[PDB]
RNA sequence: UGGUUCUAUUUUCUAGGACUGAUUAAUAGGGACGGUCGGGGGCAUCAGUAUUCAAUUGUCAGAGGUGAAAUUCUUGGAUUUAUUGAAGACUAACUACUGCGAAAGCAUUUGCCAAGGACGUUUUCAUUAAUCAAGAACGCCGACUAGGGAUCGGGUGGUGUUUUUUUAAUGACCCACUCGGCACCUUACGAGACUGGGGGGAGUAUGGUCGCAAGGCUGAAACUUAAAGGAAUUG
């Protein structure tokens, strides 16, 4: 294990040169996620290139709470779809070619993470009950 | 065209990597060639750790810079041309200028050249890769 | 998206009504992104020289092998030499108290397929977490302090040398810091409470029990018995 993450600053506000409006951030937001991006990839695009810092200080509220109040929810939280879609293709590399047993070893882990984020949403219910990863 | 083996067993050292090549090659006779290259990582003067390796992306870069350049050579040559190239060990110098913007590598050499199909014989080319000549020659004296 | 009517100049501007309402953001965990990293895996491709076999020469009497020999091959030419082909493996030196993998393990090139880790992150979710009986896949100690040198992967900064230029981006080394690894050398401080088993080590004695073992020239005993052999033998 290791310590590789991101340090939030101890300010909670915007940075004083953030002369943008708090509005046209998000309908930036609301433009780009209608357009198809990930909410991931809403806030490292926004953060890289027009330079809010994080959201939910700049903004009200954090970005799938915009999303969700503008219109524009998941089908499926951005975890679970993106392992889904991992292990989906794992599952699609071992029909093609069968004798690939450390993928299928790794197949066997991606499924154990799919079910266990899976329980947790479950029992939040943010996605409904009698879900099932196929 | 083949080292002697204390050649290259004189060569070889531990604590570097060796960067080898090979490349099949048609010259601009119809001779297909397959012309082999190795290449030795250095280490640079003031240089205090004592591996001087190649971070293996060097390696497969440094390899395809070798197997481009060395296949624009051939392809550009025939095989006097060829041969005349590799008489003064030119394309090893070619070799080494373009490959010091990823590593040093001392001692980069050819190494090996084994012809694989020959076209034709042509004895209006070998007599001009030497020099003509034509006899009448004795007769007999009764 | 539909509909009703109110103000001054043939078409200008207007007012109203029906289809959300608690925190962080763990030097906890997950997910995305980025440049990468590795002999991690799968498929395909490429190469290398040995070995074995075969074809063709050249030459002639031996070649293996062993401590010596022998089985074996050999004037229908063995072994040696040269050219070439085929096969099945294997990946030499580089090769490390290095790397990667959950372990068993993994070393030629190139490409494809998915994967993984560490780092970077003012990205995202928000407790989603830890341990293992059962089951499934593959097959001097700890809860513990600091360090030190070296090395592998990433990052930041410095500012010299190799690099170099108006084709793209991209190195290598030196130094400091930092994160994470495989090890090594030390330090300080803690209760740390494929199943079946007699009882120490080295010896010694034996009027017990269970065994195995001596005699005595063979022939040869009911037979003083042949031949031959043995033994000792200066008849």
């Amino acid at each position: 294990k290791g310590i590789s993450s991101s340090a939030i600053p101890y300010s909670r506000n915007a940075p004083a040169w953030f002369k943008l409006s708090s509005e046209s951030v998000i309908e930036q937001i609301v433009k780009y996620a209608r357009k198809g991006l990930t909410p991931s990839q809403i806030g490292v695009l926004l953060r890289d290139a027009h330079g809010v810092t994080q959201a939910r200080v700049i903004t009200g509220n954090k970005i799938m709470r915009i999303l969700k109040s503008n219109g524009l929810a998941p089908e499926i939280p951005e975890d679970l779809y993106y392992l889904i879609k991992k292990a989906v293709s794992v599952r699609k590399h071992l029909e093609r070619n069968r004798k690939d047993k450390d993928a299928k070893f790794r197949l066997i882990l991606i499924e154990s993470r799919i079910h266990r984020l899976a329980r947790y949403y479950r029992t939040v219910a943010v996605l409904p009950p009698n879900w099932k990863y196929e | 065209m083949d080292f002697t083996t204390d050649k290259l067993r004189s060569m070889v050292r531990k604590w570097q990597t060796l960067i080898e090549a090979n490349v099949t090659v048609k010259t601009s006779d119809d001779y297909v060639l397959r012309i082999f290259a190795i290449a030795f990582t250095r280490k640079q003067a003031n240089q205090v750790k004592r591996h001087s390796y190649a971070q293996s992306s060097h390696i497969r870069a440094i390899r395809k810079v070798i197997s481009e350049i060395l296949t624009k050579e051939v392809q550009g040559s025939t095989l006097a041309q060829l041969t005349s190239k590799l008489i003064p060990e030119v394309i090893n110098k070619e070799i080494e200028n373009a490959t010091k913007d990823i590593f040093p590598l001392q001692n980069i050499h050819v190494r090996k050249v084994k012809l694989l199909k020959q076209p034709k014989f042509d004895v209006g080319a070998l007599m001009a890769l030497h020099g003509e000549g034509s006899g009448e020659e004795k007769g007999k004296k009764v």
